[PDB]
């Protein structure tokens, strides 16, 4: 029951490393997980050894090693998983994201939040389904008022204004308000010049957050150079003179 | 005056009335939501005389409609582009159906109506039934049924509803009544985008068609919502009685009413009784996850709640499950039996679920048991709202707006309490309704304002 002999059987295991990993997981989950560093360095050296071969059986044996090293749960089958998610990012197949997300959440801590959410970010690239779907599920998932804020600020960077406004709605329903203002300005860039979106974003932002005439006069110049000349503009500019 | 009762010894309306001393009666009533609203309008805005307080006598054997008209008219009134035209008649009236909305279900779940694939081969009499594989000992599934847009083949492929663990109690519920051919076409014309009015002659089972629609919509959309609306309470009561034999969890069922109503079916869907039953089910999920924790073999002397239960599930059960995953998908019939620490958990269950002979069958069993403990943690996710909602009516609204995808409502009742429903979760992605001619045009269009548009477009499908 010496961790010495355990690491020795692991690092002397030759031939196919599959009996290596199976007997390793057996003994390691049999006795205590004090060999943590041994199995960790072993997994890294094994990546050096087999990373040129098929990613099927070696990466499977490694994931098994990590989940079995996780006796119950621990702070390195997760932090190590965050590193694992970073490696399992040049995928070519999103099953890596799906399965690794579980390694990130082998608990439910500050860990793998910033591994999944930027993973949704690199999911939003040319397919907005995972972006907006993870946005919805995370807004209605493990509670944190900052995650949905980050979701609005993430959909702010991709061309789906509905996802930004959706996270904004969720958070305002239940910095975050200022970030909603930033996303409102981002979708209020002068592209939809029908003169509706920027004005309504001004009203919603200046409703959830209070600026003393600053953003008010910003929206004033916007809507008054976007206003008309008839009764509509007469009344709009009069109302702005009065308010 | 919708009377609750007369005066008693303690001046309260009846609900065994007390010792009725004398021949006077002073009874309170409440006719409708907008009962003290027309007289309010007359006394406040038109300054005219009193109607509800000029009383003379009482005799035995509306404004809610007018308020609904005012609201629906002065809101955006953005209707579904396939039903506003079919409501104003302008536009070819064969258009609101499936064959004229472009996004037909490519392949939907035609599961319930068919329980024998030969029965389905008969019930598809004008399409070339293209059933995938040719063992009739292998084909009676909840098949996938693509009808294409050659162009008339019923593309039926087998499917296998995934496991739920070792236990033979949750044998997933499939229908029993082999509804008609045009009736299955009714179910499909309802479950695909558009409009559908079923001409149900006496005895044909329009309510059976409705139960089929509930089932098929809960199949082909796990997330979108179903408003099942009636003219009288008979529809909702009978359709609940019928769906009591389908694949619905009682965390997905709820209703509305017009005030006081006594439960017409077997089990309560009502507000307080439902919150109480779901509290009992939450106890079930808590004790389940906790005995599963003892199966995992950790120490600890006090018990936890919903939040810690979900986090602990993802922390322990998911970790062990990733271990078993990286042992099984990295994998012998020996390890598909052994390498699951669910031996102490399914040690309160029938004989070991990994049969030790067929590795893939043992895999189905193991993933079904893990997903069953995940459904324990998932009903814990649902009881998050039961533990976050403070009151009985509060938890009713929370559990109907959040998870209950099937809300059964009455016509005048929902026309009266639509605003509260809009504000606290009126989700109308699909409508299933009964007693069609038993309503009016008003009681058919007043529900059309249960919401506000979604970036210039309505919630209807």
């Amino acid at each position: 029951f010496s961790v010495k002999c355990w690491l020795r059987y692991i690092e002397f295991k030759q031939g196919a490393p599959k009996p290596r990993l199976n007997q390793l997981y057996e003994r390691a989950l049999k006795l205590l997980p004090c060999s943590y560093k041994l199995w960790y360095r072993y997994l890294k050296a094994r990546r050096a050894q087999v990373k040129h071969r098929c990613v099927t059986d070696p990466a499977y044996e490694d994931v098994n090693n990590c989940h079995e090293r996780a006796f119950v749960f621990m702070h390195k089958m997760p932090r190590l998983w965050l590193d694992y998610c970073q490696f399992l990012m040049d995928q070519g197949r999103v099953t890596h994201t799906r399965r690794t997300f579980d390694r990130a959440l082998r608990a439910l801590p500050i860990t793998q939040h910033s591994r999944i959410w930027p993973l949704y970010l690199r999911f939003l690239r040319s397919h907005p389904l995972p972006e907006t779907a993870v946005r919805g599920y995370r807004r209605f998932l493990k509670l944190s008022p900052e995650s949905a804020e980050e979701y609005i600020e993430y959909l702010k960077s991709s061309d789906r204004l509905d996802e930004a406004a959706q996270r904004l709605a969720t958070v305002v329903n239940d910095n975050y308000q200022l970030w909603h203002e930033l996303c409102d300005l981002i979708s209020q860039n002068p592209d939809k010049v029908q003169s509706l979106n920027v004005d309504a974003i001004i009203r919603g932002g200046l409703t959830r957050f209070t600026d003393q005439l600053g953003k008010l006069w910003c929206s004033l110049a916007d809507y008054y150079i976007r206003s008309g000349h008839f009764e509509k503009a007469r009344d709009v500019y009069e109302e702005a003179i009065r308010t | 005056c919708e009377i609750q009762g007369m005066l008693d010894d303690k001046g309260r309306v009846i609900e065994p009335r007390p010792n009725l001393r004398g021949e006077s009666r002073t009874f309170r009533v409440f006719l409708d939501p907008n009962q003290y609203q027309q007289d309010m309008t007359n006394t406040i805005q038109n300054g005219a005389e009193d109607v509800y307080e000029t009383f003379n006598i009482i005799m035995r054997r509306f404004k809610a409609v007018l308020e609904t008209i005012r609201n629906l008219m002065n809101t955006d009134c953005v209707v579904p582009d396939w039903l506003h035209d079919i409501i104003l008649g302008y536009g070819d009236p064969s258009s609101a159906h499936y064959s004229k909305m472009p996004n037909q279900i490519a392949t939907l779940d035609f599961n319930d109506t068919f329980l024998s694939i030969e029965h389905l081969k008969a019930s598809f009499p004008g399409h070339n039934v293209k059933v995938t594989v040719e063992d009739p000992a292998l084909q009676i599934p909840p098949f996938r049924i693509t009808f294409p847009v050659e162009a008339k083949t019923l593309i039926v492929e087998p499917h296998v509803i995934p496991n739920r663990g070792p236990y033979p109690y949750n044998q997933p519920k499939r229908n029993t009544i082999q509804f008609t051919h045009t009736q299955i076409e009714a179910i499909r014309a309802g479950m695909q985008p558009g409009l559908t009015m079923v001409v149900g002659p006496p005895g044909t089972g329009k309510t059976d068609v409705a139960v089929q629609i509930i089932s098929n919509i809960y199949h082909n959309f796990p997330e979108q919502r179903t408003l099942i609306v009636t003219h009288s309470n008979q529809a909702l009561n009978q359709l609940f009685e019928k769906i009591m034999a389908l694949d619905i969890d009682e965390r997905h069922l709820l209703r509305l009413g017009h005030g006081e109503e006594e439960l017409e079916t077997e089990k309560d869907f009502s507000r307080y009784g439902r919150v109480n039953y779901v509290l009992a089910r939450r106890i079930e999920l808590l004790e389940e996850v906790k005995r599963l924790q003892k199966s995992l073999g950790v120490p600890g002397d006090a018990s936890y709640t919903c939040e810690t239960a979900g986090y602990f599930f993802l922390y322990q059960v998911m970790s062990r499950w990733e271990e078993y995953i990286s042992k099984v998908k990295n994998p012998d019939v020996t390890e598909v039996s052994t390498f699951f620490p669910f031996h102490e958990y399914f040690a309160n269950a029938p004989q070991p679920i990994f049969k030790g002979r067929s590795y893939e069958e043992d895999m189905e069993i193991a993933e079904g048991c893990f997903r069953h403990i995940k459904k324990i943690f998932t009903q814990l996710e649902e009881f998050r709202a039961s533990e976050l909602l403070r009151s009985g009516l509060d938890r009713s609204k929370y559990l109907l707006v959040k998870e209950a995808k099937i809300i059964a409502m009455t016509c005048t009742h929902a026309a009266l309490k639509r605003h509260d429903l809009v504000k606290l979760g009126f989700k109308y992605d699909n409508i299933l309704m009964e007693e069609a001619a038993q309503i009016l045009e008003i009681e058919t269009f007043i529900p059309l304002l249960l919401q506000n548009p979604q970036d210039g477009f309505s919630r209807l499908k």
